[PDB]
């Protein structure tokens, strides 16, 4: 796992679906929907690049690769709304909203 | 996603697991004792 | 004082307090058996010379 | 004191103290269990007077030496 | 700073290398694959391998060498599969008795050694054909069947020199530790090899080899994040990692290479290991037979103070005899 | 005490708590069945009177 | 999840039930054992 | 009473019972056999002289 | 789901059944063997 | 009684009863062939002196 | 798995196999006893 | 890949089954080992 | 990092948990030292 | 329980089951191969009265003074 | 003296409570059985002579 | 955690607990003392 | 239960199966031939009374 | 992978194998048996 | 009673039956020959001195 | 997809036809061991 | 039972076959050559009455 | 991948070069164990 690394062996692991509220989890989710969102940027100006110069099969690729970043994007923020709920209803929880 | 709800319902089959391991190991315990005490 | 079982689960109740009797049960034969001359005096009973 | 924590993820904490005792009581048990005084899982039976003790001294005779000579 | 140690992000082609460059006869055999492990240290593609004729008769022959061994030393343990595993480095295939010479021995008494030898001398010349075939189909310069020569010139040797002292029973007996037990007895019986001058220059070798790999392995990886890692390029087209490498040794000792002439310091200081190695075994019971009193003739031991001195008397009575035969009888004493 | 199960995964914590129990388990009986006093395979039907003692001072 | 009040008062009726029975049937079993081989 | 059963799978009970019968009979029929001489007794009745 | 409470409620009588003719015949298997052979 | 078989399969239940009867009954005779002297009695008639 | 109809049908096999290998294995054990009875 | 709690409770039926058959066959090799040559 | 008061909440359970841990190895070397004493 | 195996894929669950249980059925068969009691191949025809058994502690003074093995 | 238990958890405290008195007890009752030669009393009116 | 009124529920029953645990403690004693005094 | 060829490819499980029985087959035949009773190949044509038998317990 | 009608029809010829299997090694059991008993 | 047969493959049903049956008639075969003394009072009519 | 019920029907005349016909063999094998060396 | 050559290749199958039935036969000659009692190379001549035998002679 | 009439062509080949080897090795035992019988 990427981002829990070796703390994974000690069942650290951050990216899990939350429901509950959980500090850790959403720490995690506020990073990701960042980074994110930088690469579902950068992959629909790669596919507006490569559009641009016309390369038919490299243009189906971008195409291919963008929809995977939209979707995996779409995860993340699935994971804020649910911390976001569970951020409202839980005292103790962030003033500063997930998402 | 895990709610509270699944948190709380795994860690009652946790702690009863725990119990249960537990009390098999106490009566091996008891029965090597009878024959054959380390102390 | 029922009150005690709520938010418990019955099965984790009755699997929790088997496991505990069926333990306690065991190791009190098994100490008995050594301090009781029993079931050694019904073994002699019935051995053969 | 509790501002100790401040600078630590706690799940990462409970990770380093759970491996720092178990090295720590496995480490004691095999220091013992090597000893002759608490070789327990073949004395652990005999009372603490039959127990072995160190030698408060060892002895030879004069013309015995537990060495080879040699410069 | 970065290490270049090992690779966070590997990239993976879907269509692949491994299909070779163009290679006329012979067969591809297998589909390539990525293993991540692999792909961790070094590239990951393992993948399709070439054997043609000479590389299926080299496996065919080295496996019946292989098998003979192994049946020997399970033959050895009774085949008793758990002595086999448990003893297995121990066991040995043996070669024949002293008293044979070069005769042909009995089945049991080295018969299937010098077989097993025989199979696995074929599968290595075999092997070297495989090799030397596969580097002018792809095109490129013999090298490395010229360095894989120096290495049987040396595993030969241990064919040639039994057979120049004239017995079959001074080969190595196949089999982990008992290699090594001979290793040792042939430095006894000839009289320490440590005083073998060819030894000598052989061990300079293979010390040298780790000397300038270890400065060639460690030179490159601090030169990767210049491409110093791109060697091809780096000679057809010198680069600032190129110049850097030469500079640092160039300042370090006074002296350095060029990014191609690395690689021929490499290649003869590795040939050189096993070439001076074979000489020195050719060398060893044909023309010296105690390597130390050579070392002495020549002026190489070091002189010590005596540990003992003998008299006269003690010098015959300490000589001993030359170990013979073993006893064939197993006397009574009774009268 | 159920919300440890937020701060780490069950699936994760489970799988490492059964190897270590495994690993323990094996190691103790390795080292009991590699002793004297409880070699049972070989002496496990002598009575506890019967069994073997490590050596005690010679008490002098 | 788990047990309401109401369920938990069912529940407790059971139990002691139960608990009671599994202590009357040891005393007679007790009694029994005293009237073999007392051990006082 | 029947209440406990609620939510469980019939199968896994049946097996489960079953399961802990079959090894407290051998049990005991291992342990009966070794007290009561039986049928140890029965082979010396029939065995040849 | 699981066994629902109607389930559980006729699965309960035949389990009753089952056992209370499981203890009926060891009863007979004990009475026989205590002709047989007591144990007191 | 005969809801404990909804959901089952009929031949997962015949291979368990038919596999549980083939080892039950051969436990049974050679157990049974080691107390009671028989086929011993038998090889014995017919035996060759 | 088999219906409430299949089941009803298959129990009452079950039931009959079952107790016709009983008889017969009382009539067995009645021919057994008369041979070399065991208690 | 999905795994429905429908599907987890049909493969449980089956897991904890063959589990206990299994247990079930082994007690048997004991029985008859400890016949043969008991270990205490 | 976290709040105030959770830094609290855990130094509770950490002091808790280490006396509650100190206290079984106190029992533990009570017992050690009934059965064979080192001093 | 039968929720652990939404928590596992049950086709990894079942591999590791038989895999742990052929490695441990394997050890125990082989650890009382090599023992003396029960190197059935060899002795399993033995009676248990008559299988080997390792050795009791020494008689009780456990201290030598023997008389000679008759001619 | 009840505003102690605020902030804790019943289940908790049942726990550690029962763990204590489940370990006192134990400790106490095989301590006592050295001291008081009971049960070693009670082994010997039932030996065999 | 628990509530102050929760608390005072819980703690009428700990004290119930506790009094009716040293009381049944109190008369194993007394019967102890009787059968073997050990001052 | 056929559906366990479902979660299971019977292209990898019977390679696996055939894998295992044909080594435990083999270790199994070696085992027997290595030992005194079961050396089948130099003494086979020993009767059931003549064959090897492991040393008994001393008193026997 | 398959589709169930190819699971159930592969399914009987692996019952099938596995018994004639066991047939076949319960023949040889029962020859090396009578020829040199292991108990 | 035929209902059995559904959903089967009669050359597997008569597979599995002509095994078990190829297996039971040698077993019972290597079993009488060594009870009932036969072929060796056949072979013992015929053998040359 | 398997034997119908009307296959299934046929299959087993000729299955219990066959187990009968062998049967009949096995008693007249049976019979005549008897009279040539009886075992009880 | 064809449907097995759809679920494997048969040009793998027949290598694999070839190759452990060559090795088997293989190891049983090596075996048995290594034995006593079917050394054939040197004593395949004796006839079987004379052939060597896995016991010791009696009396010694 | 072969049409599965092409499969059942192959498979008529190899069970019967299976079982002419069969038949082979039948008679190959027939002579060694005429010539030196191993039991
Ligand atoms: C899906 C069906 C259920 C089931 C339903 C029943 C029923 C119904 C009965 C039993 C009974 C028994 N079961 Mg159950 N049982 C199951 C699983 C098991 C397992 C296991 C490892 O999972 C074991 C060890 C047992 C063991 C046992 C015995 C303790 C007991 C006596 C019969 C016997 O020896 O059967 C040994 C069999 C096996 C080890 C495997 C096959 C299980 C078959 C299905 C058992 C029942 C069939 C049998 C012919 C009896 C039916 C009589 C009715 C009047 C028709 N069952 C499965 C999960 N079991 C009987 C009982 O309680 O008698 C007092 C009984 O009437
Ligand atoms: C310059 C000196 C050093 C040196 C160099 C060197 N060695 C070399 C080379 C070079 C340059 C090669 O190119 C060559 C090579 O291939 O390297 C990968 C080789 C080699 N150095 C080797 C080993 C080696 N080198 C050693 C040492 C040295 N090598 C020196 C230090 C040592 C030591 C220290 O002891 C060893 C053990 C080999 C790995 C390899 C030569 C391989 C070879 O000849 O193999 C012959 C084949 C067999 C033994 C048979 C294998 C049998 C299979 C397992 C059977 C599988 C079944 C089969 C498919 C059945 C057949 C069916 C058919 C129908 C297909
Ligand atoms: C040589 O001698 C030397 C070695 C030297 C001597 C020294 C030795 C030393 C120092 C030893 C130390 C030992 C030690 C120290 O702590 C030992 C500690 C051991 C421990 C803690 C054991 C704990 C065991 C717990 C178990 C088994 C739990 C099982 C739980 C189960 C089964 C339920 C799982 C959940 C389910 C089924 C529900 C899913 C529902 C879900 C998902 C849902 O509902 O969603
Ligand atoms: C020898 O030396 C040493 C060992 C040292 C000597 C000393 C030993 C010592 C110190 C021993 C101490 C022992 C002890 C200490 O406490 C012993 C305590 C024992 C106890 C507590 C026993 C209790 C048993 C209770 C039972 C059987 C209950 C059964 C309940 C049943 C059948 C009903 C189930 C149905 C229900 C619930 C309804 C569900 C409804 C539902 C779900 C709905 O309605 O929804
Ligand atoms: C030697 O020294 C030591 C060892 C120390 C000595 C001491 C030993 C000790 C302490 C022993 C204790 C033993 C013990 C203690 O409790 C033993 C307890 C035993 C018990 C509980 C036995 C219970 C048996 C129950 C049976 C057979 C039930 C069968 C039910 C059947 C057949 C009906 C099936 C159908 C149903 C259910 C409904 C279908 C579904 C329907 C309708 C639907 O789904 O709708
Ligand atoms: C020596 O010391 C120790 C070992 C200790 C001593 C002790 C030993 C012990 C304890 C032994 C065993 C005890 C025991 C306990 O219960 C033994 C239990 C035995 C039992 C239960 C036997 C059951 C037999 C049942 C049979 C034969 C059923 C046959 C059914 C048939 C033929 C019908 C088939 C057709 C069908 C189904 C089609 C239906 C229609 C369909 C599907 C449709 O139409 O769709
Ligand atoms: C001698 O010295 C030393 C060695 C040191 C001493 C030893 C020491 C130690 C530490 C020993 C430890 C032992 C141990 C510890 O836990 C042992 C634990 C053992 C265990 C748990 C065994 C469990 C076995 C379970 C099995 C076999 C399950 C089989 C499942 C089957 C058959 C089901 C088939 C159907 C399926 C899957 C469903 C398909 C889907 C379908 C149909 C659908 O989807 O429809
Ligand atoms: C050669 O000499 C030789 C032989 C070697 C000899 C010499 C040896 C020497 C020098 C030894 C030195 C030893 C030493 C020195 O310091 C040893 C120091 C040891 C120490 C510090 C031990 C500390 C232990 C602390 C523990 C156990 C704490 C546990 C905490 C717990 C349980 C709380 C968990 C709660 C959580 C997670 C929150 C949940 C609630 C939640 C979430 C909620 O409510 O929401
Ligand atoms: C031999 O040498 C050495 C060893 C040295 C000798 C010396 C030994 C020494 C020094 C020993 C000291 C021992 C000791 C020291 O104090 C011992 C102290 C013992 C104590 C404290 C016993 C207390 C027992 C209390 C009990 C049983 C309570 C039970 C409570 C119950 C049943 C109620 C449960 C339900 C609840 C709560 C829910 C209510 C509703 C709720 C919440 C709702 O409705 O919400
Ligand atoms: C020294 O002694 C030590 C070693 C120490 C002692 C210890 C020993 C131990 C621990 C032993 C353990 C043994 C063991 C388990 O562990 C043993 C397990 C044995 C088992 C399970 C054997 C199973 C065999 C099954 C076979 C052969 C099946 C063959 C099937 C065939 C041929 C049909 C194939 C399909 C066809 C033709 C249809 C295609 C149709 C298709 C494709 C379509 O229709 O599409
Ligand atoms: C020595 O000590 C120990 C060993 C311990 C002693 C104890 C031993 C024991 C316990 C023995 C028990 C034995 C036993 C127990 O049951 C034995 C049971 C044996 C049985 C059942 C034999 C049954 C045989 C059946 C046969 C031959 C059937 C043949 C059928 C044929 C030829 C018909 C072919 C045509 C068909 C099918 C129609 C296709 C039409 C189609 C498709 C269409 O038309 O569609
Ligand atoms: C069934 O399959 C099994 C399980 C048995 C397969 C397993 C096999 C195993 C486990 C094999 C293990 C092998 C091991 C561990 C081998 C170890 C080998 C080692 C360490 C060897 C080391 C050195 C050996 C040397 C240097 C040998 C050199 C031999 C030479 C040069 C021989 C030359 C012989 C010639 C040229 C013979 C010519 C034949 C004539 C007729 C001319 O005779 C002179
Ligand atoms: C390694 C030693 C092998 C020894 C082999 C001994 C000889 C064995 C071959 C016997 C020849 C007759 O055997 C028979 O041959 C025919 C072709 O003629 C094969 O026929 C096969 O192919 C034909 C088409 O060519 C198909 O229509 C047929 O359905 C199929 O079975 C049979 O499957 C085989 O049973
Ligand atoms: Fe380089």
């Amino acid at each position: 796992p990427v981002n829990d690394g070796i703390w994974a062996w000690y069942g650290i692991d951050d990216d899990r679906p939350m429901a509950a509220w959980s500090r850790f989890h959403a720490t995690r989710c506020v990073e990701q929907l960042a980074i994110n969102r930088a690469r579902v940027g950068a992959a629909e100006w790669a596919l507006a690049d490569v559009q641009a110069r016309g390369i038919v099969p490299c243009i189906a690729k971008a195409a291919a690769h963008l929809a995977r970043a939209r979707a995996e994007l779409a995860d993340w923020e699935a994971q804020g709304h649910r911390l976001e709920a569970a951020r409202k209803v839980t005292p103790g929880a962030w003033t500063t909203p997930v998402i | 996603g895990m709610t509270e709800e699944e948190a709380r319902r795994f860690h009652g089959y946790m702690v009863t697991g725990t119990l249960g391991y537990v009390v098999v190991a106490s009566v091996a315990h008891f029965l090597a004792w009878s024959w054959r005490p380390w102390f | 004082m029922h009150r005690i079982w709520m938010g418990t689960d019955p099965h984790i109740i009755m699997s929790a307090l088997g496991s505990f009797l069926v333990g306690a049960v065991l190791v009190m034969h098994i100490w008995a058996y050594g301090q009781f001359n029993w079931p050694a005096t019904l073994k002699a009973k019935y051995a053969t010379p | 004191m509790h501002r100790i924590w401040l600078m630590y993820d706690p799940r990462r904490v409970m990770v380093a103290l759970v491996g720092f005792l178990a090295v720590l009581a496995l480490v004691i048990h095999f220091v013992l269990l090597s000893s002759q005084r608490y070789s327990w899982i073949e004395n652990g039976t005999l009372g603490a007077d039959q127990a072995p003790v160190g030698a408060s001294a060892p002895a030879a005779a004069a013309e015995m030496s537990p060495l080879p000579p040699g410069r | 700073e970065y290490q270049n140690l090992f690779t966070r992000v590997q990239v993976r082609t879907v269509p692949e290398p491994g299909i070779p460059i163009d290679e006329s006869t012979g067969t591809r055999y297998g589909t390539g694959t990525f293993s991540y492990l692999a792909g961790k240290f070094g590239d990951a593609q393992i993948g399709p391998i070439y054997l043609g004729w000479a590389g299926v008769l080299s496996l065919i022959f080295g496996f019946i060498a292989i098998e003979i061994i192994g049946l020997n030393m399970w033959a050895s343990v009774g085949w008793d599969p758990v002595e086999f595993i448990r003893q297995l480095p121990w066991l040995a295939l043996e070669p024949p008795p002293p008293q044979y010479g070069l005769r042909v021995p009995p089945l049991n008494q080295g018969g299937w050694y010098l077989m097993a030898g025989f199979f696995l001398t074929v599968s290595i010349i075999l092997w070297w054909i495989r090799i030397y075939r596969r580097a002018r189909a792809l095109q490129m310069g013999s090298h490395l069947p010229w360095a894989f020569a120096s290495a049987i010139f040396l595993y030969s040797t241990f064919f040639f020199q039994p057979l120049l002292v004239g017995s079959w029973s001074e080969m190595v007996p196949f089999g982990i530790f008992p290699h090594l037990d001979w290793t040792s007895a042939f430095s006894i019986r000839y009289g320490n090899l440590y005083y073998n001058p060819f030894h000598a220059l052989s061990i300079a070798f293979l010390y040298g080899s780790a000397v300038l790999f270890a400065m060639h392995g460690a030179t490159i990886l601090a030169v990767a994040r210049m491409g110093g890692e791109r060697e091809i390029e780096q000679i057809t087209d010198r680069g600032t990692a190129a110049e850097r490498s030469m500079l640092f040794w160039r300042w370090c000792m006074g002296f350095n290479a060029t990014m191609e002439s690395i690689h021929r310091w490499a290649w003869w200081f590795a040939v050189l290991t096993t070439f001076t190695g074979g000489i020195g075994i050719l060398l060893t019971g044909t023309v010296v037979d105690n390597w130390y009193l050579w070392g002495v003739k020549h002026g190489l031991v070091a002189p010590y103070p005596a540990q003992n001195q003998l008299t006269p008397e003690q010098q015959d009575l300490l000589r001993g005899r030359y170990q013979g035969t073993a006893p064939d009888s197993f006397p009574s004493y009774v009268v």
